[PDB]
């Protein structure tokens, strides 16, 4: 529905505040920062020889978190491309995440170690607790304000911290129905609202509203707000994101390389968007302010809008014959 | 062959009626849905004085019927008026209607008015000052299940020139209270009482024998007494078609009836 060809190596996207640029990150290590409105690359800066495989915008939008894959963080001003500041761990780096209400915090999950949120003003630390103290793989995530911490592991706990002091303020495990638990693959939020979702290795993803789970609290039995899956073809879901308004949510089944897409409310399949079947897909992301959907597959990146009746379609234009209705006076003078 | 009608009684003749016009013969109201349509009765007036009237059962405020007479040439999907063969009263205001022209040469009409309808052509004499032959056309058809008549009817009259027919006039009345004079210019041609409906308008023509308010006159006729006299009109028009077709020579009495 739309490619560019002047990105390579595509491996990860992230809109802006605004949804005006896209930095995507290359196999080359390099942040190609292109922008919707000229359909052209804005930047290009040289992050890592290493390719990034996390990216996260700052409010202000001035300000880059990228994650090479030699486990090398570095915040980079979008103006100029600079290395702001850059760290480097063990148990190389799952993802990084600016703090949505305060940029000089940045949330880390690593790879085997636990998620450690960070500042940029002081080079200091504070590692996130761990309920089962073995998980070795727990995605944690800020919720829309960024005032409490999900943290999800591979047993199916959810955590639920304040961002402030750590302290547990909720929790609770997920099901596989059963009595198993289930690896939790993701954590999204919604940018509007409090619903939010969860990925996890079940295939099955669990809508959830998180004030419903502050009430619950610790150790509780949070049901989801809805629960979506491929029950025709049970595939797994690489990436998933909400939509801009927080009422549609998208699936990307790299297993067949296509695109579901859901409600929020009803949870009804609203589509599915087919890709090359020889593309294995990799990253999902949504416009967060039009229907315009981000995908790379294969380093392409392939661009979905939805466009109104209007374009060709704007006399009155109408659908369905209509029976005049006559008048008293229809016949008189 | 014969024209035997399906009526008790002289009705609103269902042959000459719009596909969009509805009947109920529980009252033999008429009804419609979407603009106005036209519809007549089963007789049709030629010569004499006569009168009739129209029940009113519902009338909203989107509702206007229009009730008069019309000749042949009426298309029954106008609005009783819209040509020049036409002579009604919008059933909103009393206001005569003909060639779509409104006139308030009239009274005032009620959402419940049982309207008296009273109307004089002249002999036939007055009417074509020559011979008012009528032979007629006879066509058997068979159509998808049952066996019907089909006759040539009149061509759309080109006539500009006003040439009223001698001493013919309409009256309209209220409850038998004389509404006034709606046209006394009247052309030739029969003429047959006509009701017009609007979106879901529900009126019924009626005769003489039961009426409310009639006239004491003893030269008006009813509905049903024109009815059944043109009735055995047409039935001696078959006996002559079928006499002239099928046995040499024809004989009329001194002309004058």
């Amino acid at each position: 529905d739309g490619t560019l060809d002047c990105i390579s190596m595509a491996l990860t996207c992230t809109f802006n505040r605004w949804g005006t640029l896209l930095a995507v990150g290359c196999n080359d290590g390099r942040i190609v920062i292109w922008d919707f409105l000229t359909r052209g690359i804005a930047k290009i800066i040289s992050a890592h020889i290493h390719p990034v495989c996390s990216l996260c915008w700052s409010r202000d939008g001035h300000k880059l978190v990228s994650a090479s894959t030699d486990n090398i963080v570095s915040q980079w001003d979008v103006l100029s491309g600079d290395c702001d500041q850059r760290f480097r761990f063990p148990s190389p780096i799952l993802k990084v995440q600016y703090h949505p209400r305060d940029q000089n915090k940045v949330l880390v999950c690593p790879m085997k170690s636990a998620p450690v949120m960070l500042t940029l003003s002081d080079s200091k630390h504070v590692v996130l607790p761990v309920d089962d103290d073995s998980d070795l793989n727990v995605v944690a995530s800020f919720d829309r304000r960024g005032e409490y911490i999900y943290t999800g592991n591979a047993k199916g706990k959810i955590l639920v911290l304040k961002t402030d002091s750590q302290d547990l303020v909720a929790s609770f495990r997920v099901t596989t129905g059963t009595s198993n638990t289930t690896a939790i693959k993701s954590i999204e939020f919604a940018r509007k609202g409090s619903c939010f979702l969860i990925n996890t290795a079940d295939r099955i993803i669990r809508v959830y509203d998180g004030r419903e789970i502050l009430t619950c609290g610790r150790d509780g039995e949070p049901e989801p707000m809805q629960k979506l899956q491929d029950l025709v073809n049970r595939t797994p879901w690489k990436k998933c994101c909400f939509s801009g308004d927080g009422e549609y949510i998208v699936a990307g089944s790299a297993r067949q390389h296509a695109l579901y897409i859901w409600e929020k409310s009803i949870g009804n399949l609203v589509k599915i968007l087919h890709g090359t079947r020889g593309e294995l897909l990799l990253d999902v992301a949504w416009h967060p302010v039009r229907p315009i959907i981000a995908s790379i597959s294969s380093g392409v990146v392939s661009i979905w809008a939805q466009n109104q009746v209007e374009n060709w379609s704007a006399f009155k234009e109408l659908d369905e014959n209509v029976e005049y209705e006559e008048r008293e006076s229809e016949f008189d003078i | 062959l014969y024209r035997a009608c399906l009526y008790e009684r002289v009705l609103l003749a269902l042959h000459d009626r719009a596909p969009q016009l509805k009947i109920s013969d529980d009252r033999l109201t008429v009804v419609g849905e979407k603009g106005y349509s036209m519809v007549r009765a089963s007789h049709g007036v030629r010569k004499g004085a006569w009168y009739f009237e129209i029940t009113v059962d519902e009338m909203p405020p989107d509702t206007a019927a229009r009730l008069g007479w019309s000749q042949p040439l009426g298309n029954l999907q106008a609005p009783l008026g819209y040509d020049k063969f036409s002579y009604s009263w919008r059933s909103k205001k009393g206001t005569k209607f003909h060639q779509s022209i409104g006139k308030h040469y009239s009274s005032g009409y009620g959402q419940g008015d049982v309207l008296g309808f009273y109307i004089n052509l002249p002999e036939d004499t007055e009417t074509a000052k020559s011979l008012p032959d009528t032979y007629k056309d006879k066509a058997l058809i068979k159509f998808k299940s049952y066996l019907y008549f089909e006759e040539k009817d009149f061509v759309d009259k080109a006539e500009k020139s006003l040439k009223q027919t001698p001493h013919s006039e309409i009256i309209f009345y209220k409850n038998g209270v004389n509404q006034g004079v709606a046209y006394k210019d009247i052309f030739e041609g029969v003429y047959f009482p006509a009701i017009s409906l609007y979106k879901s308008c529900t009126v019924s023509i009626n005769f003489g024998p039961c009426f409310k308010y009639p006239p004491k006159d003893l030269t008006y006729r009813p509905m049903s007494d024109m009815g059944w006299g043109a009735v055995v009109e047409h039935t001696l028009a078959d006996v002559l078609y079928h006499v002239e077709t099928e046995v040499d020579g024809r004989r009329s009495p001194p002309w004058e009836p």
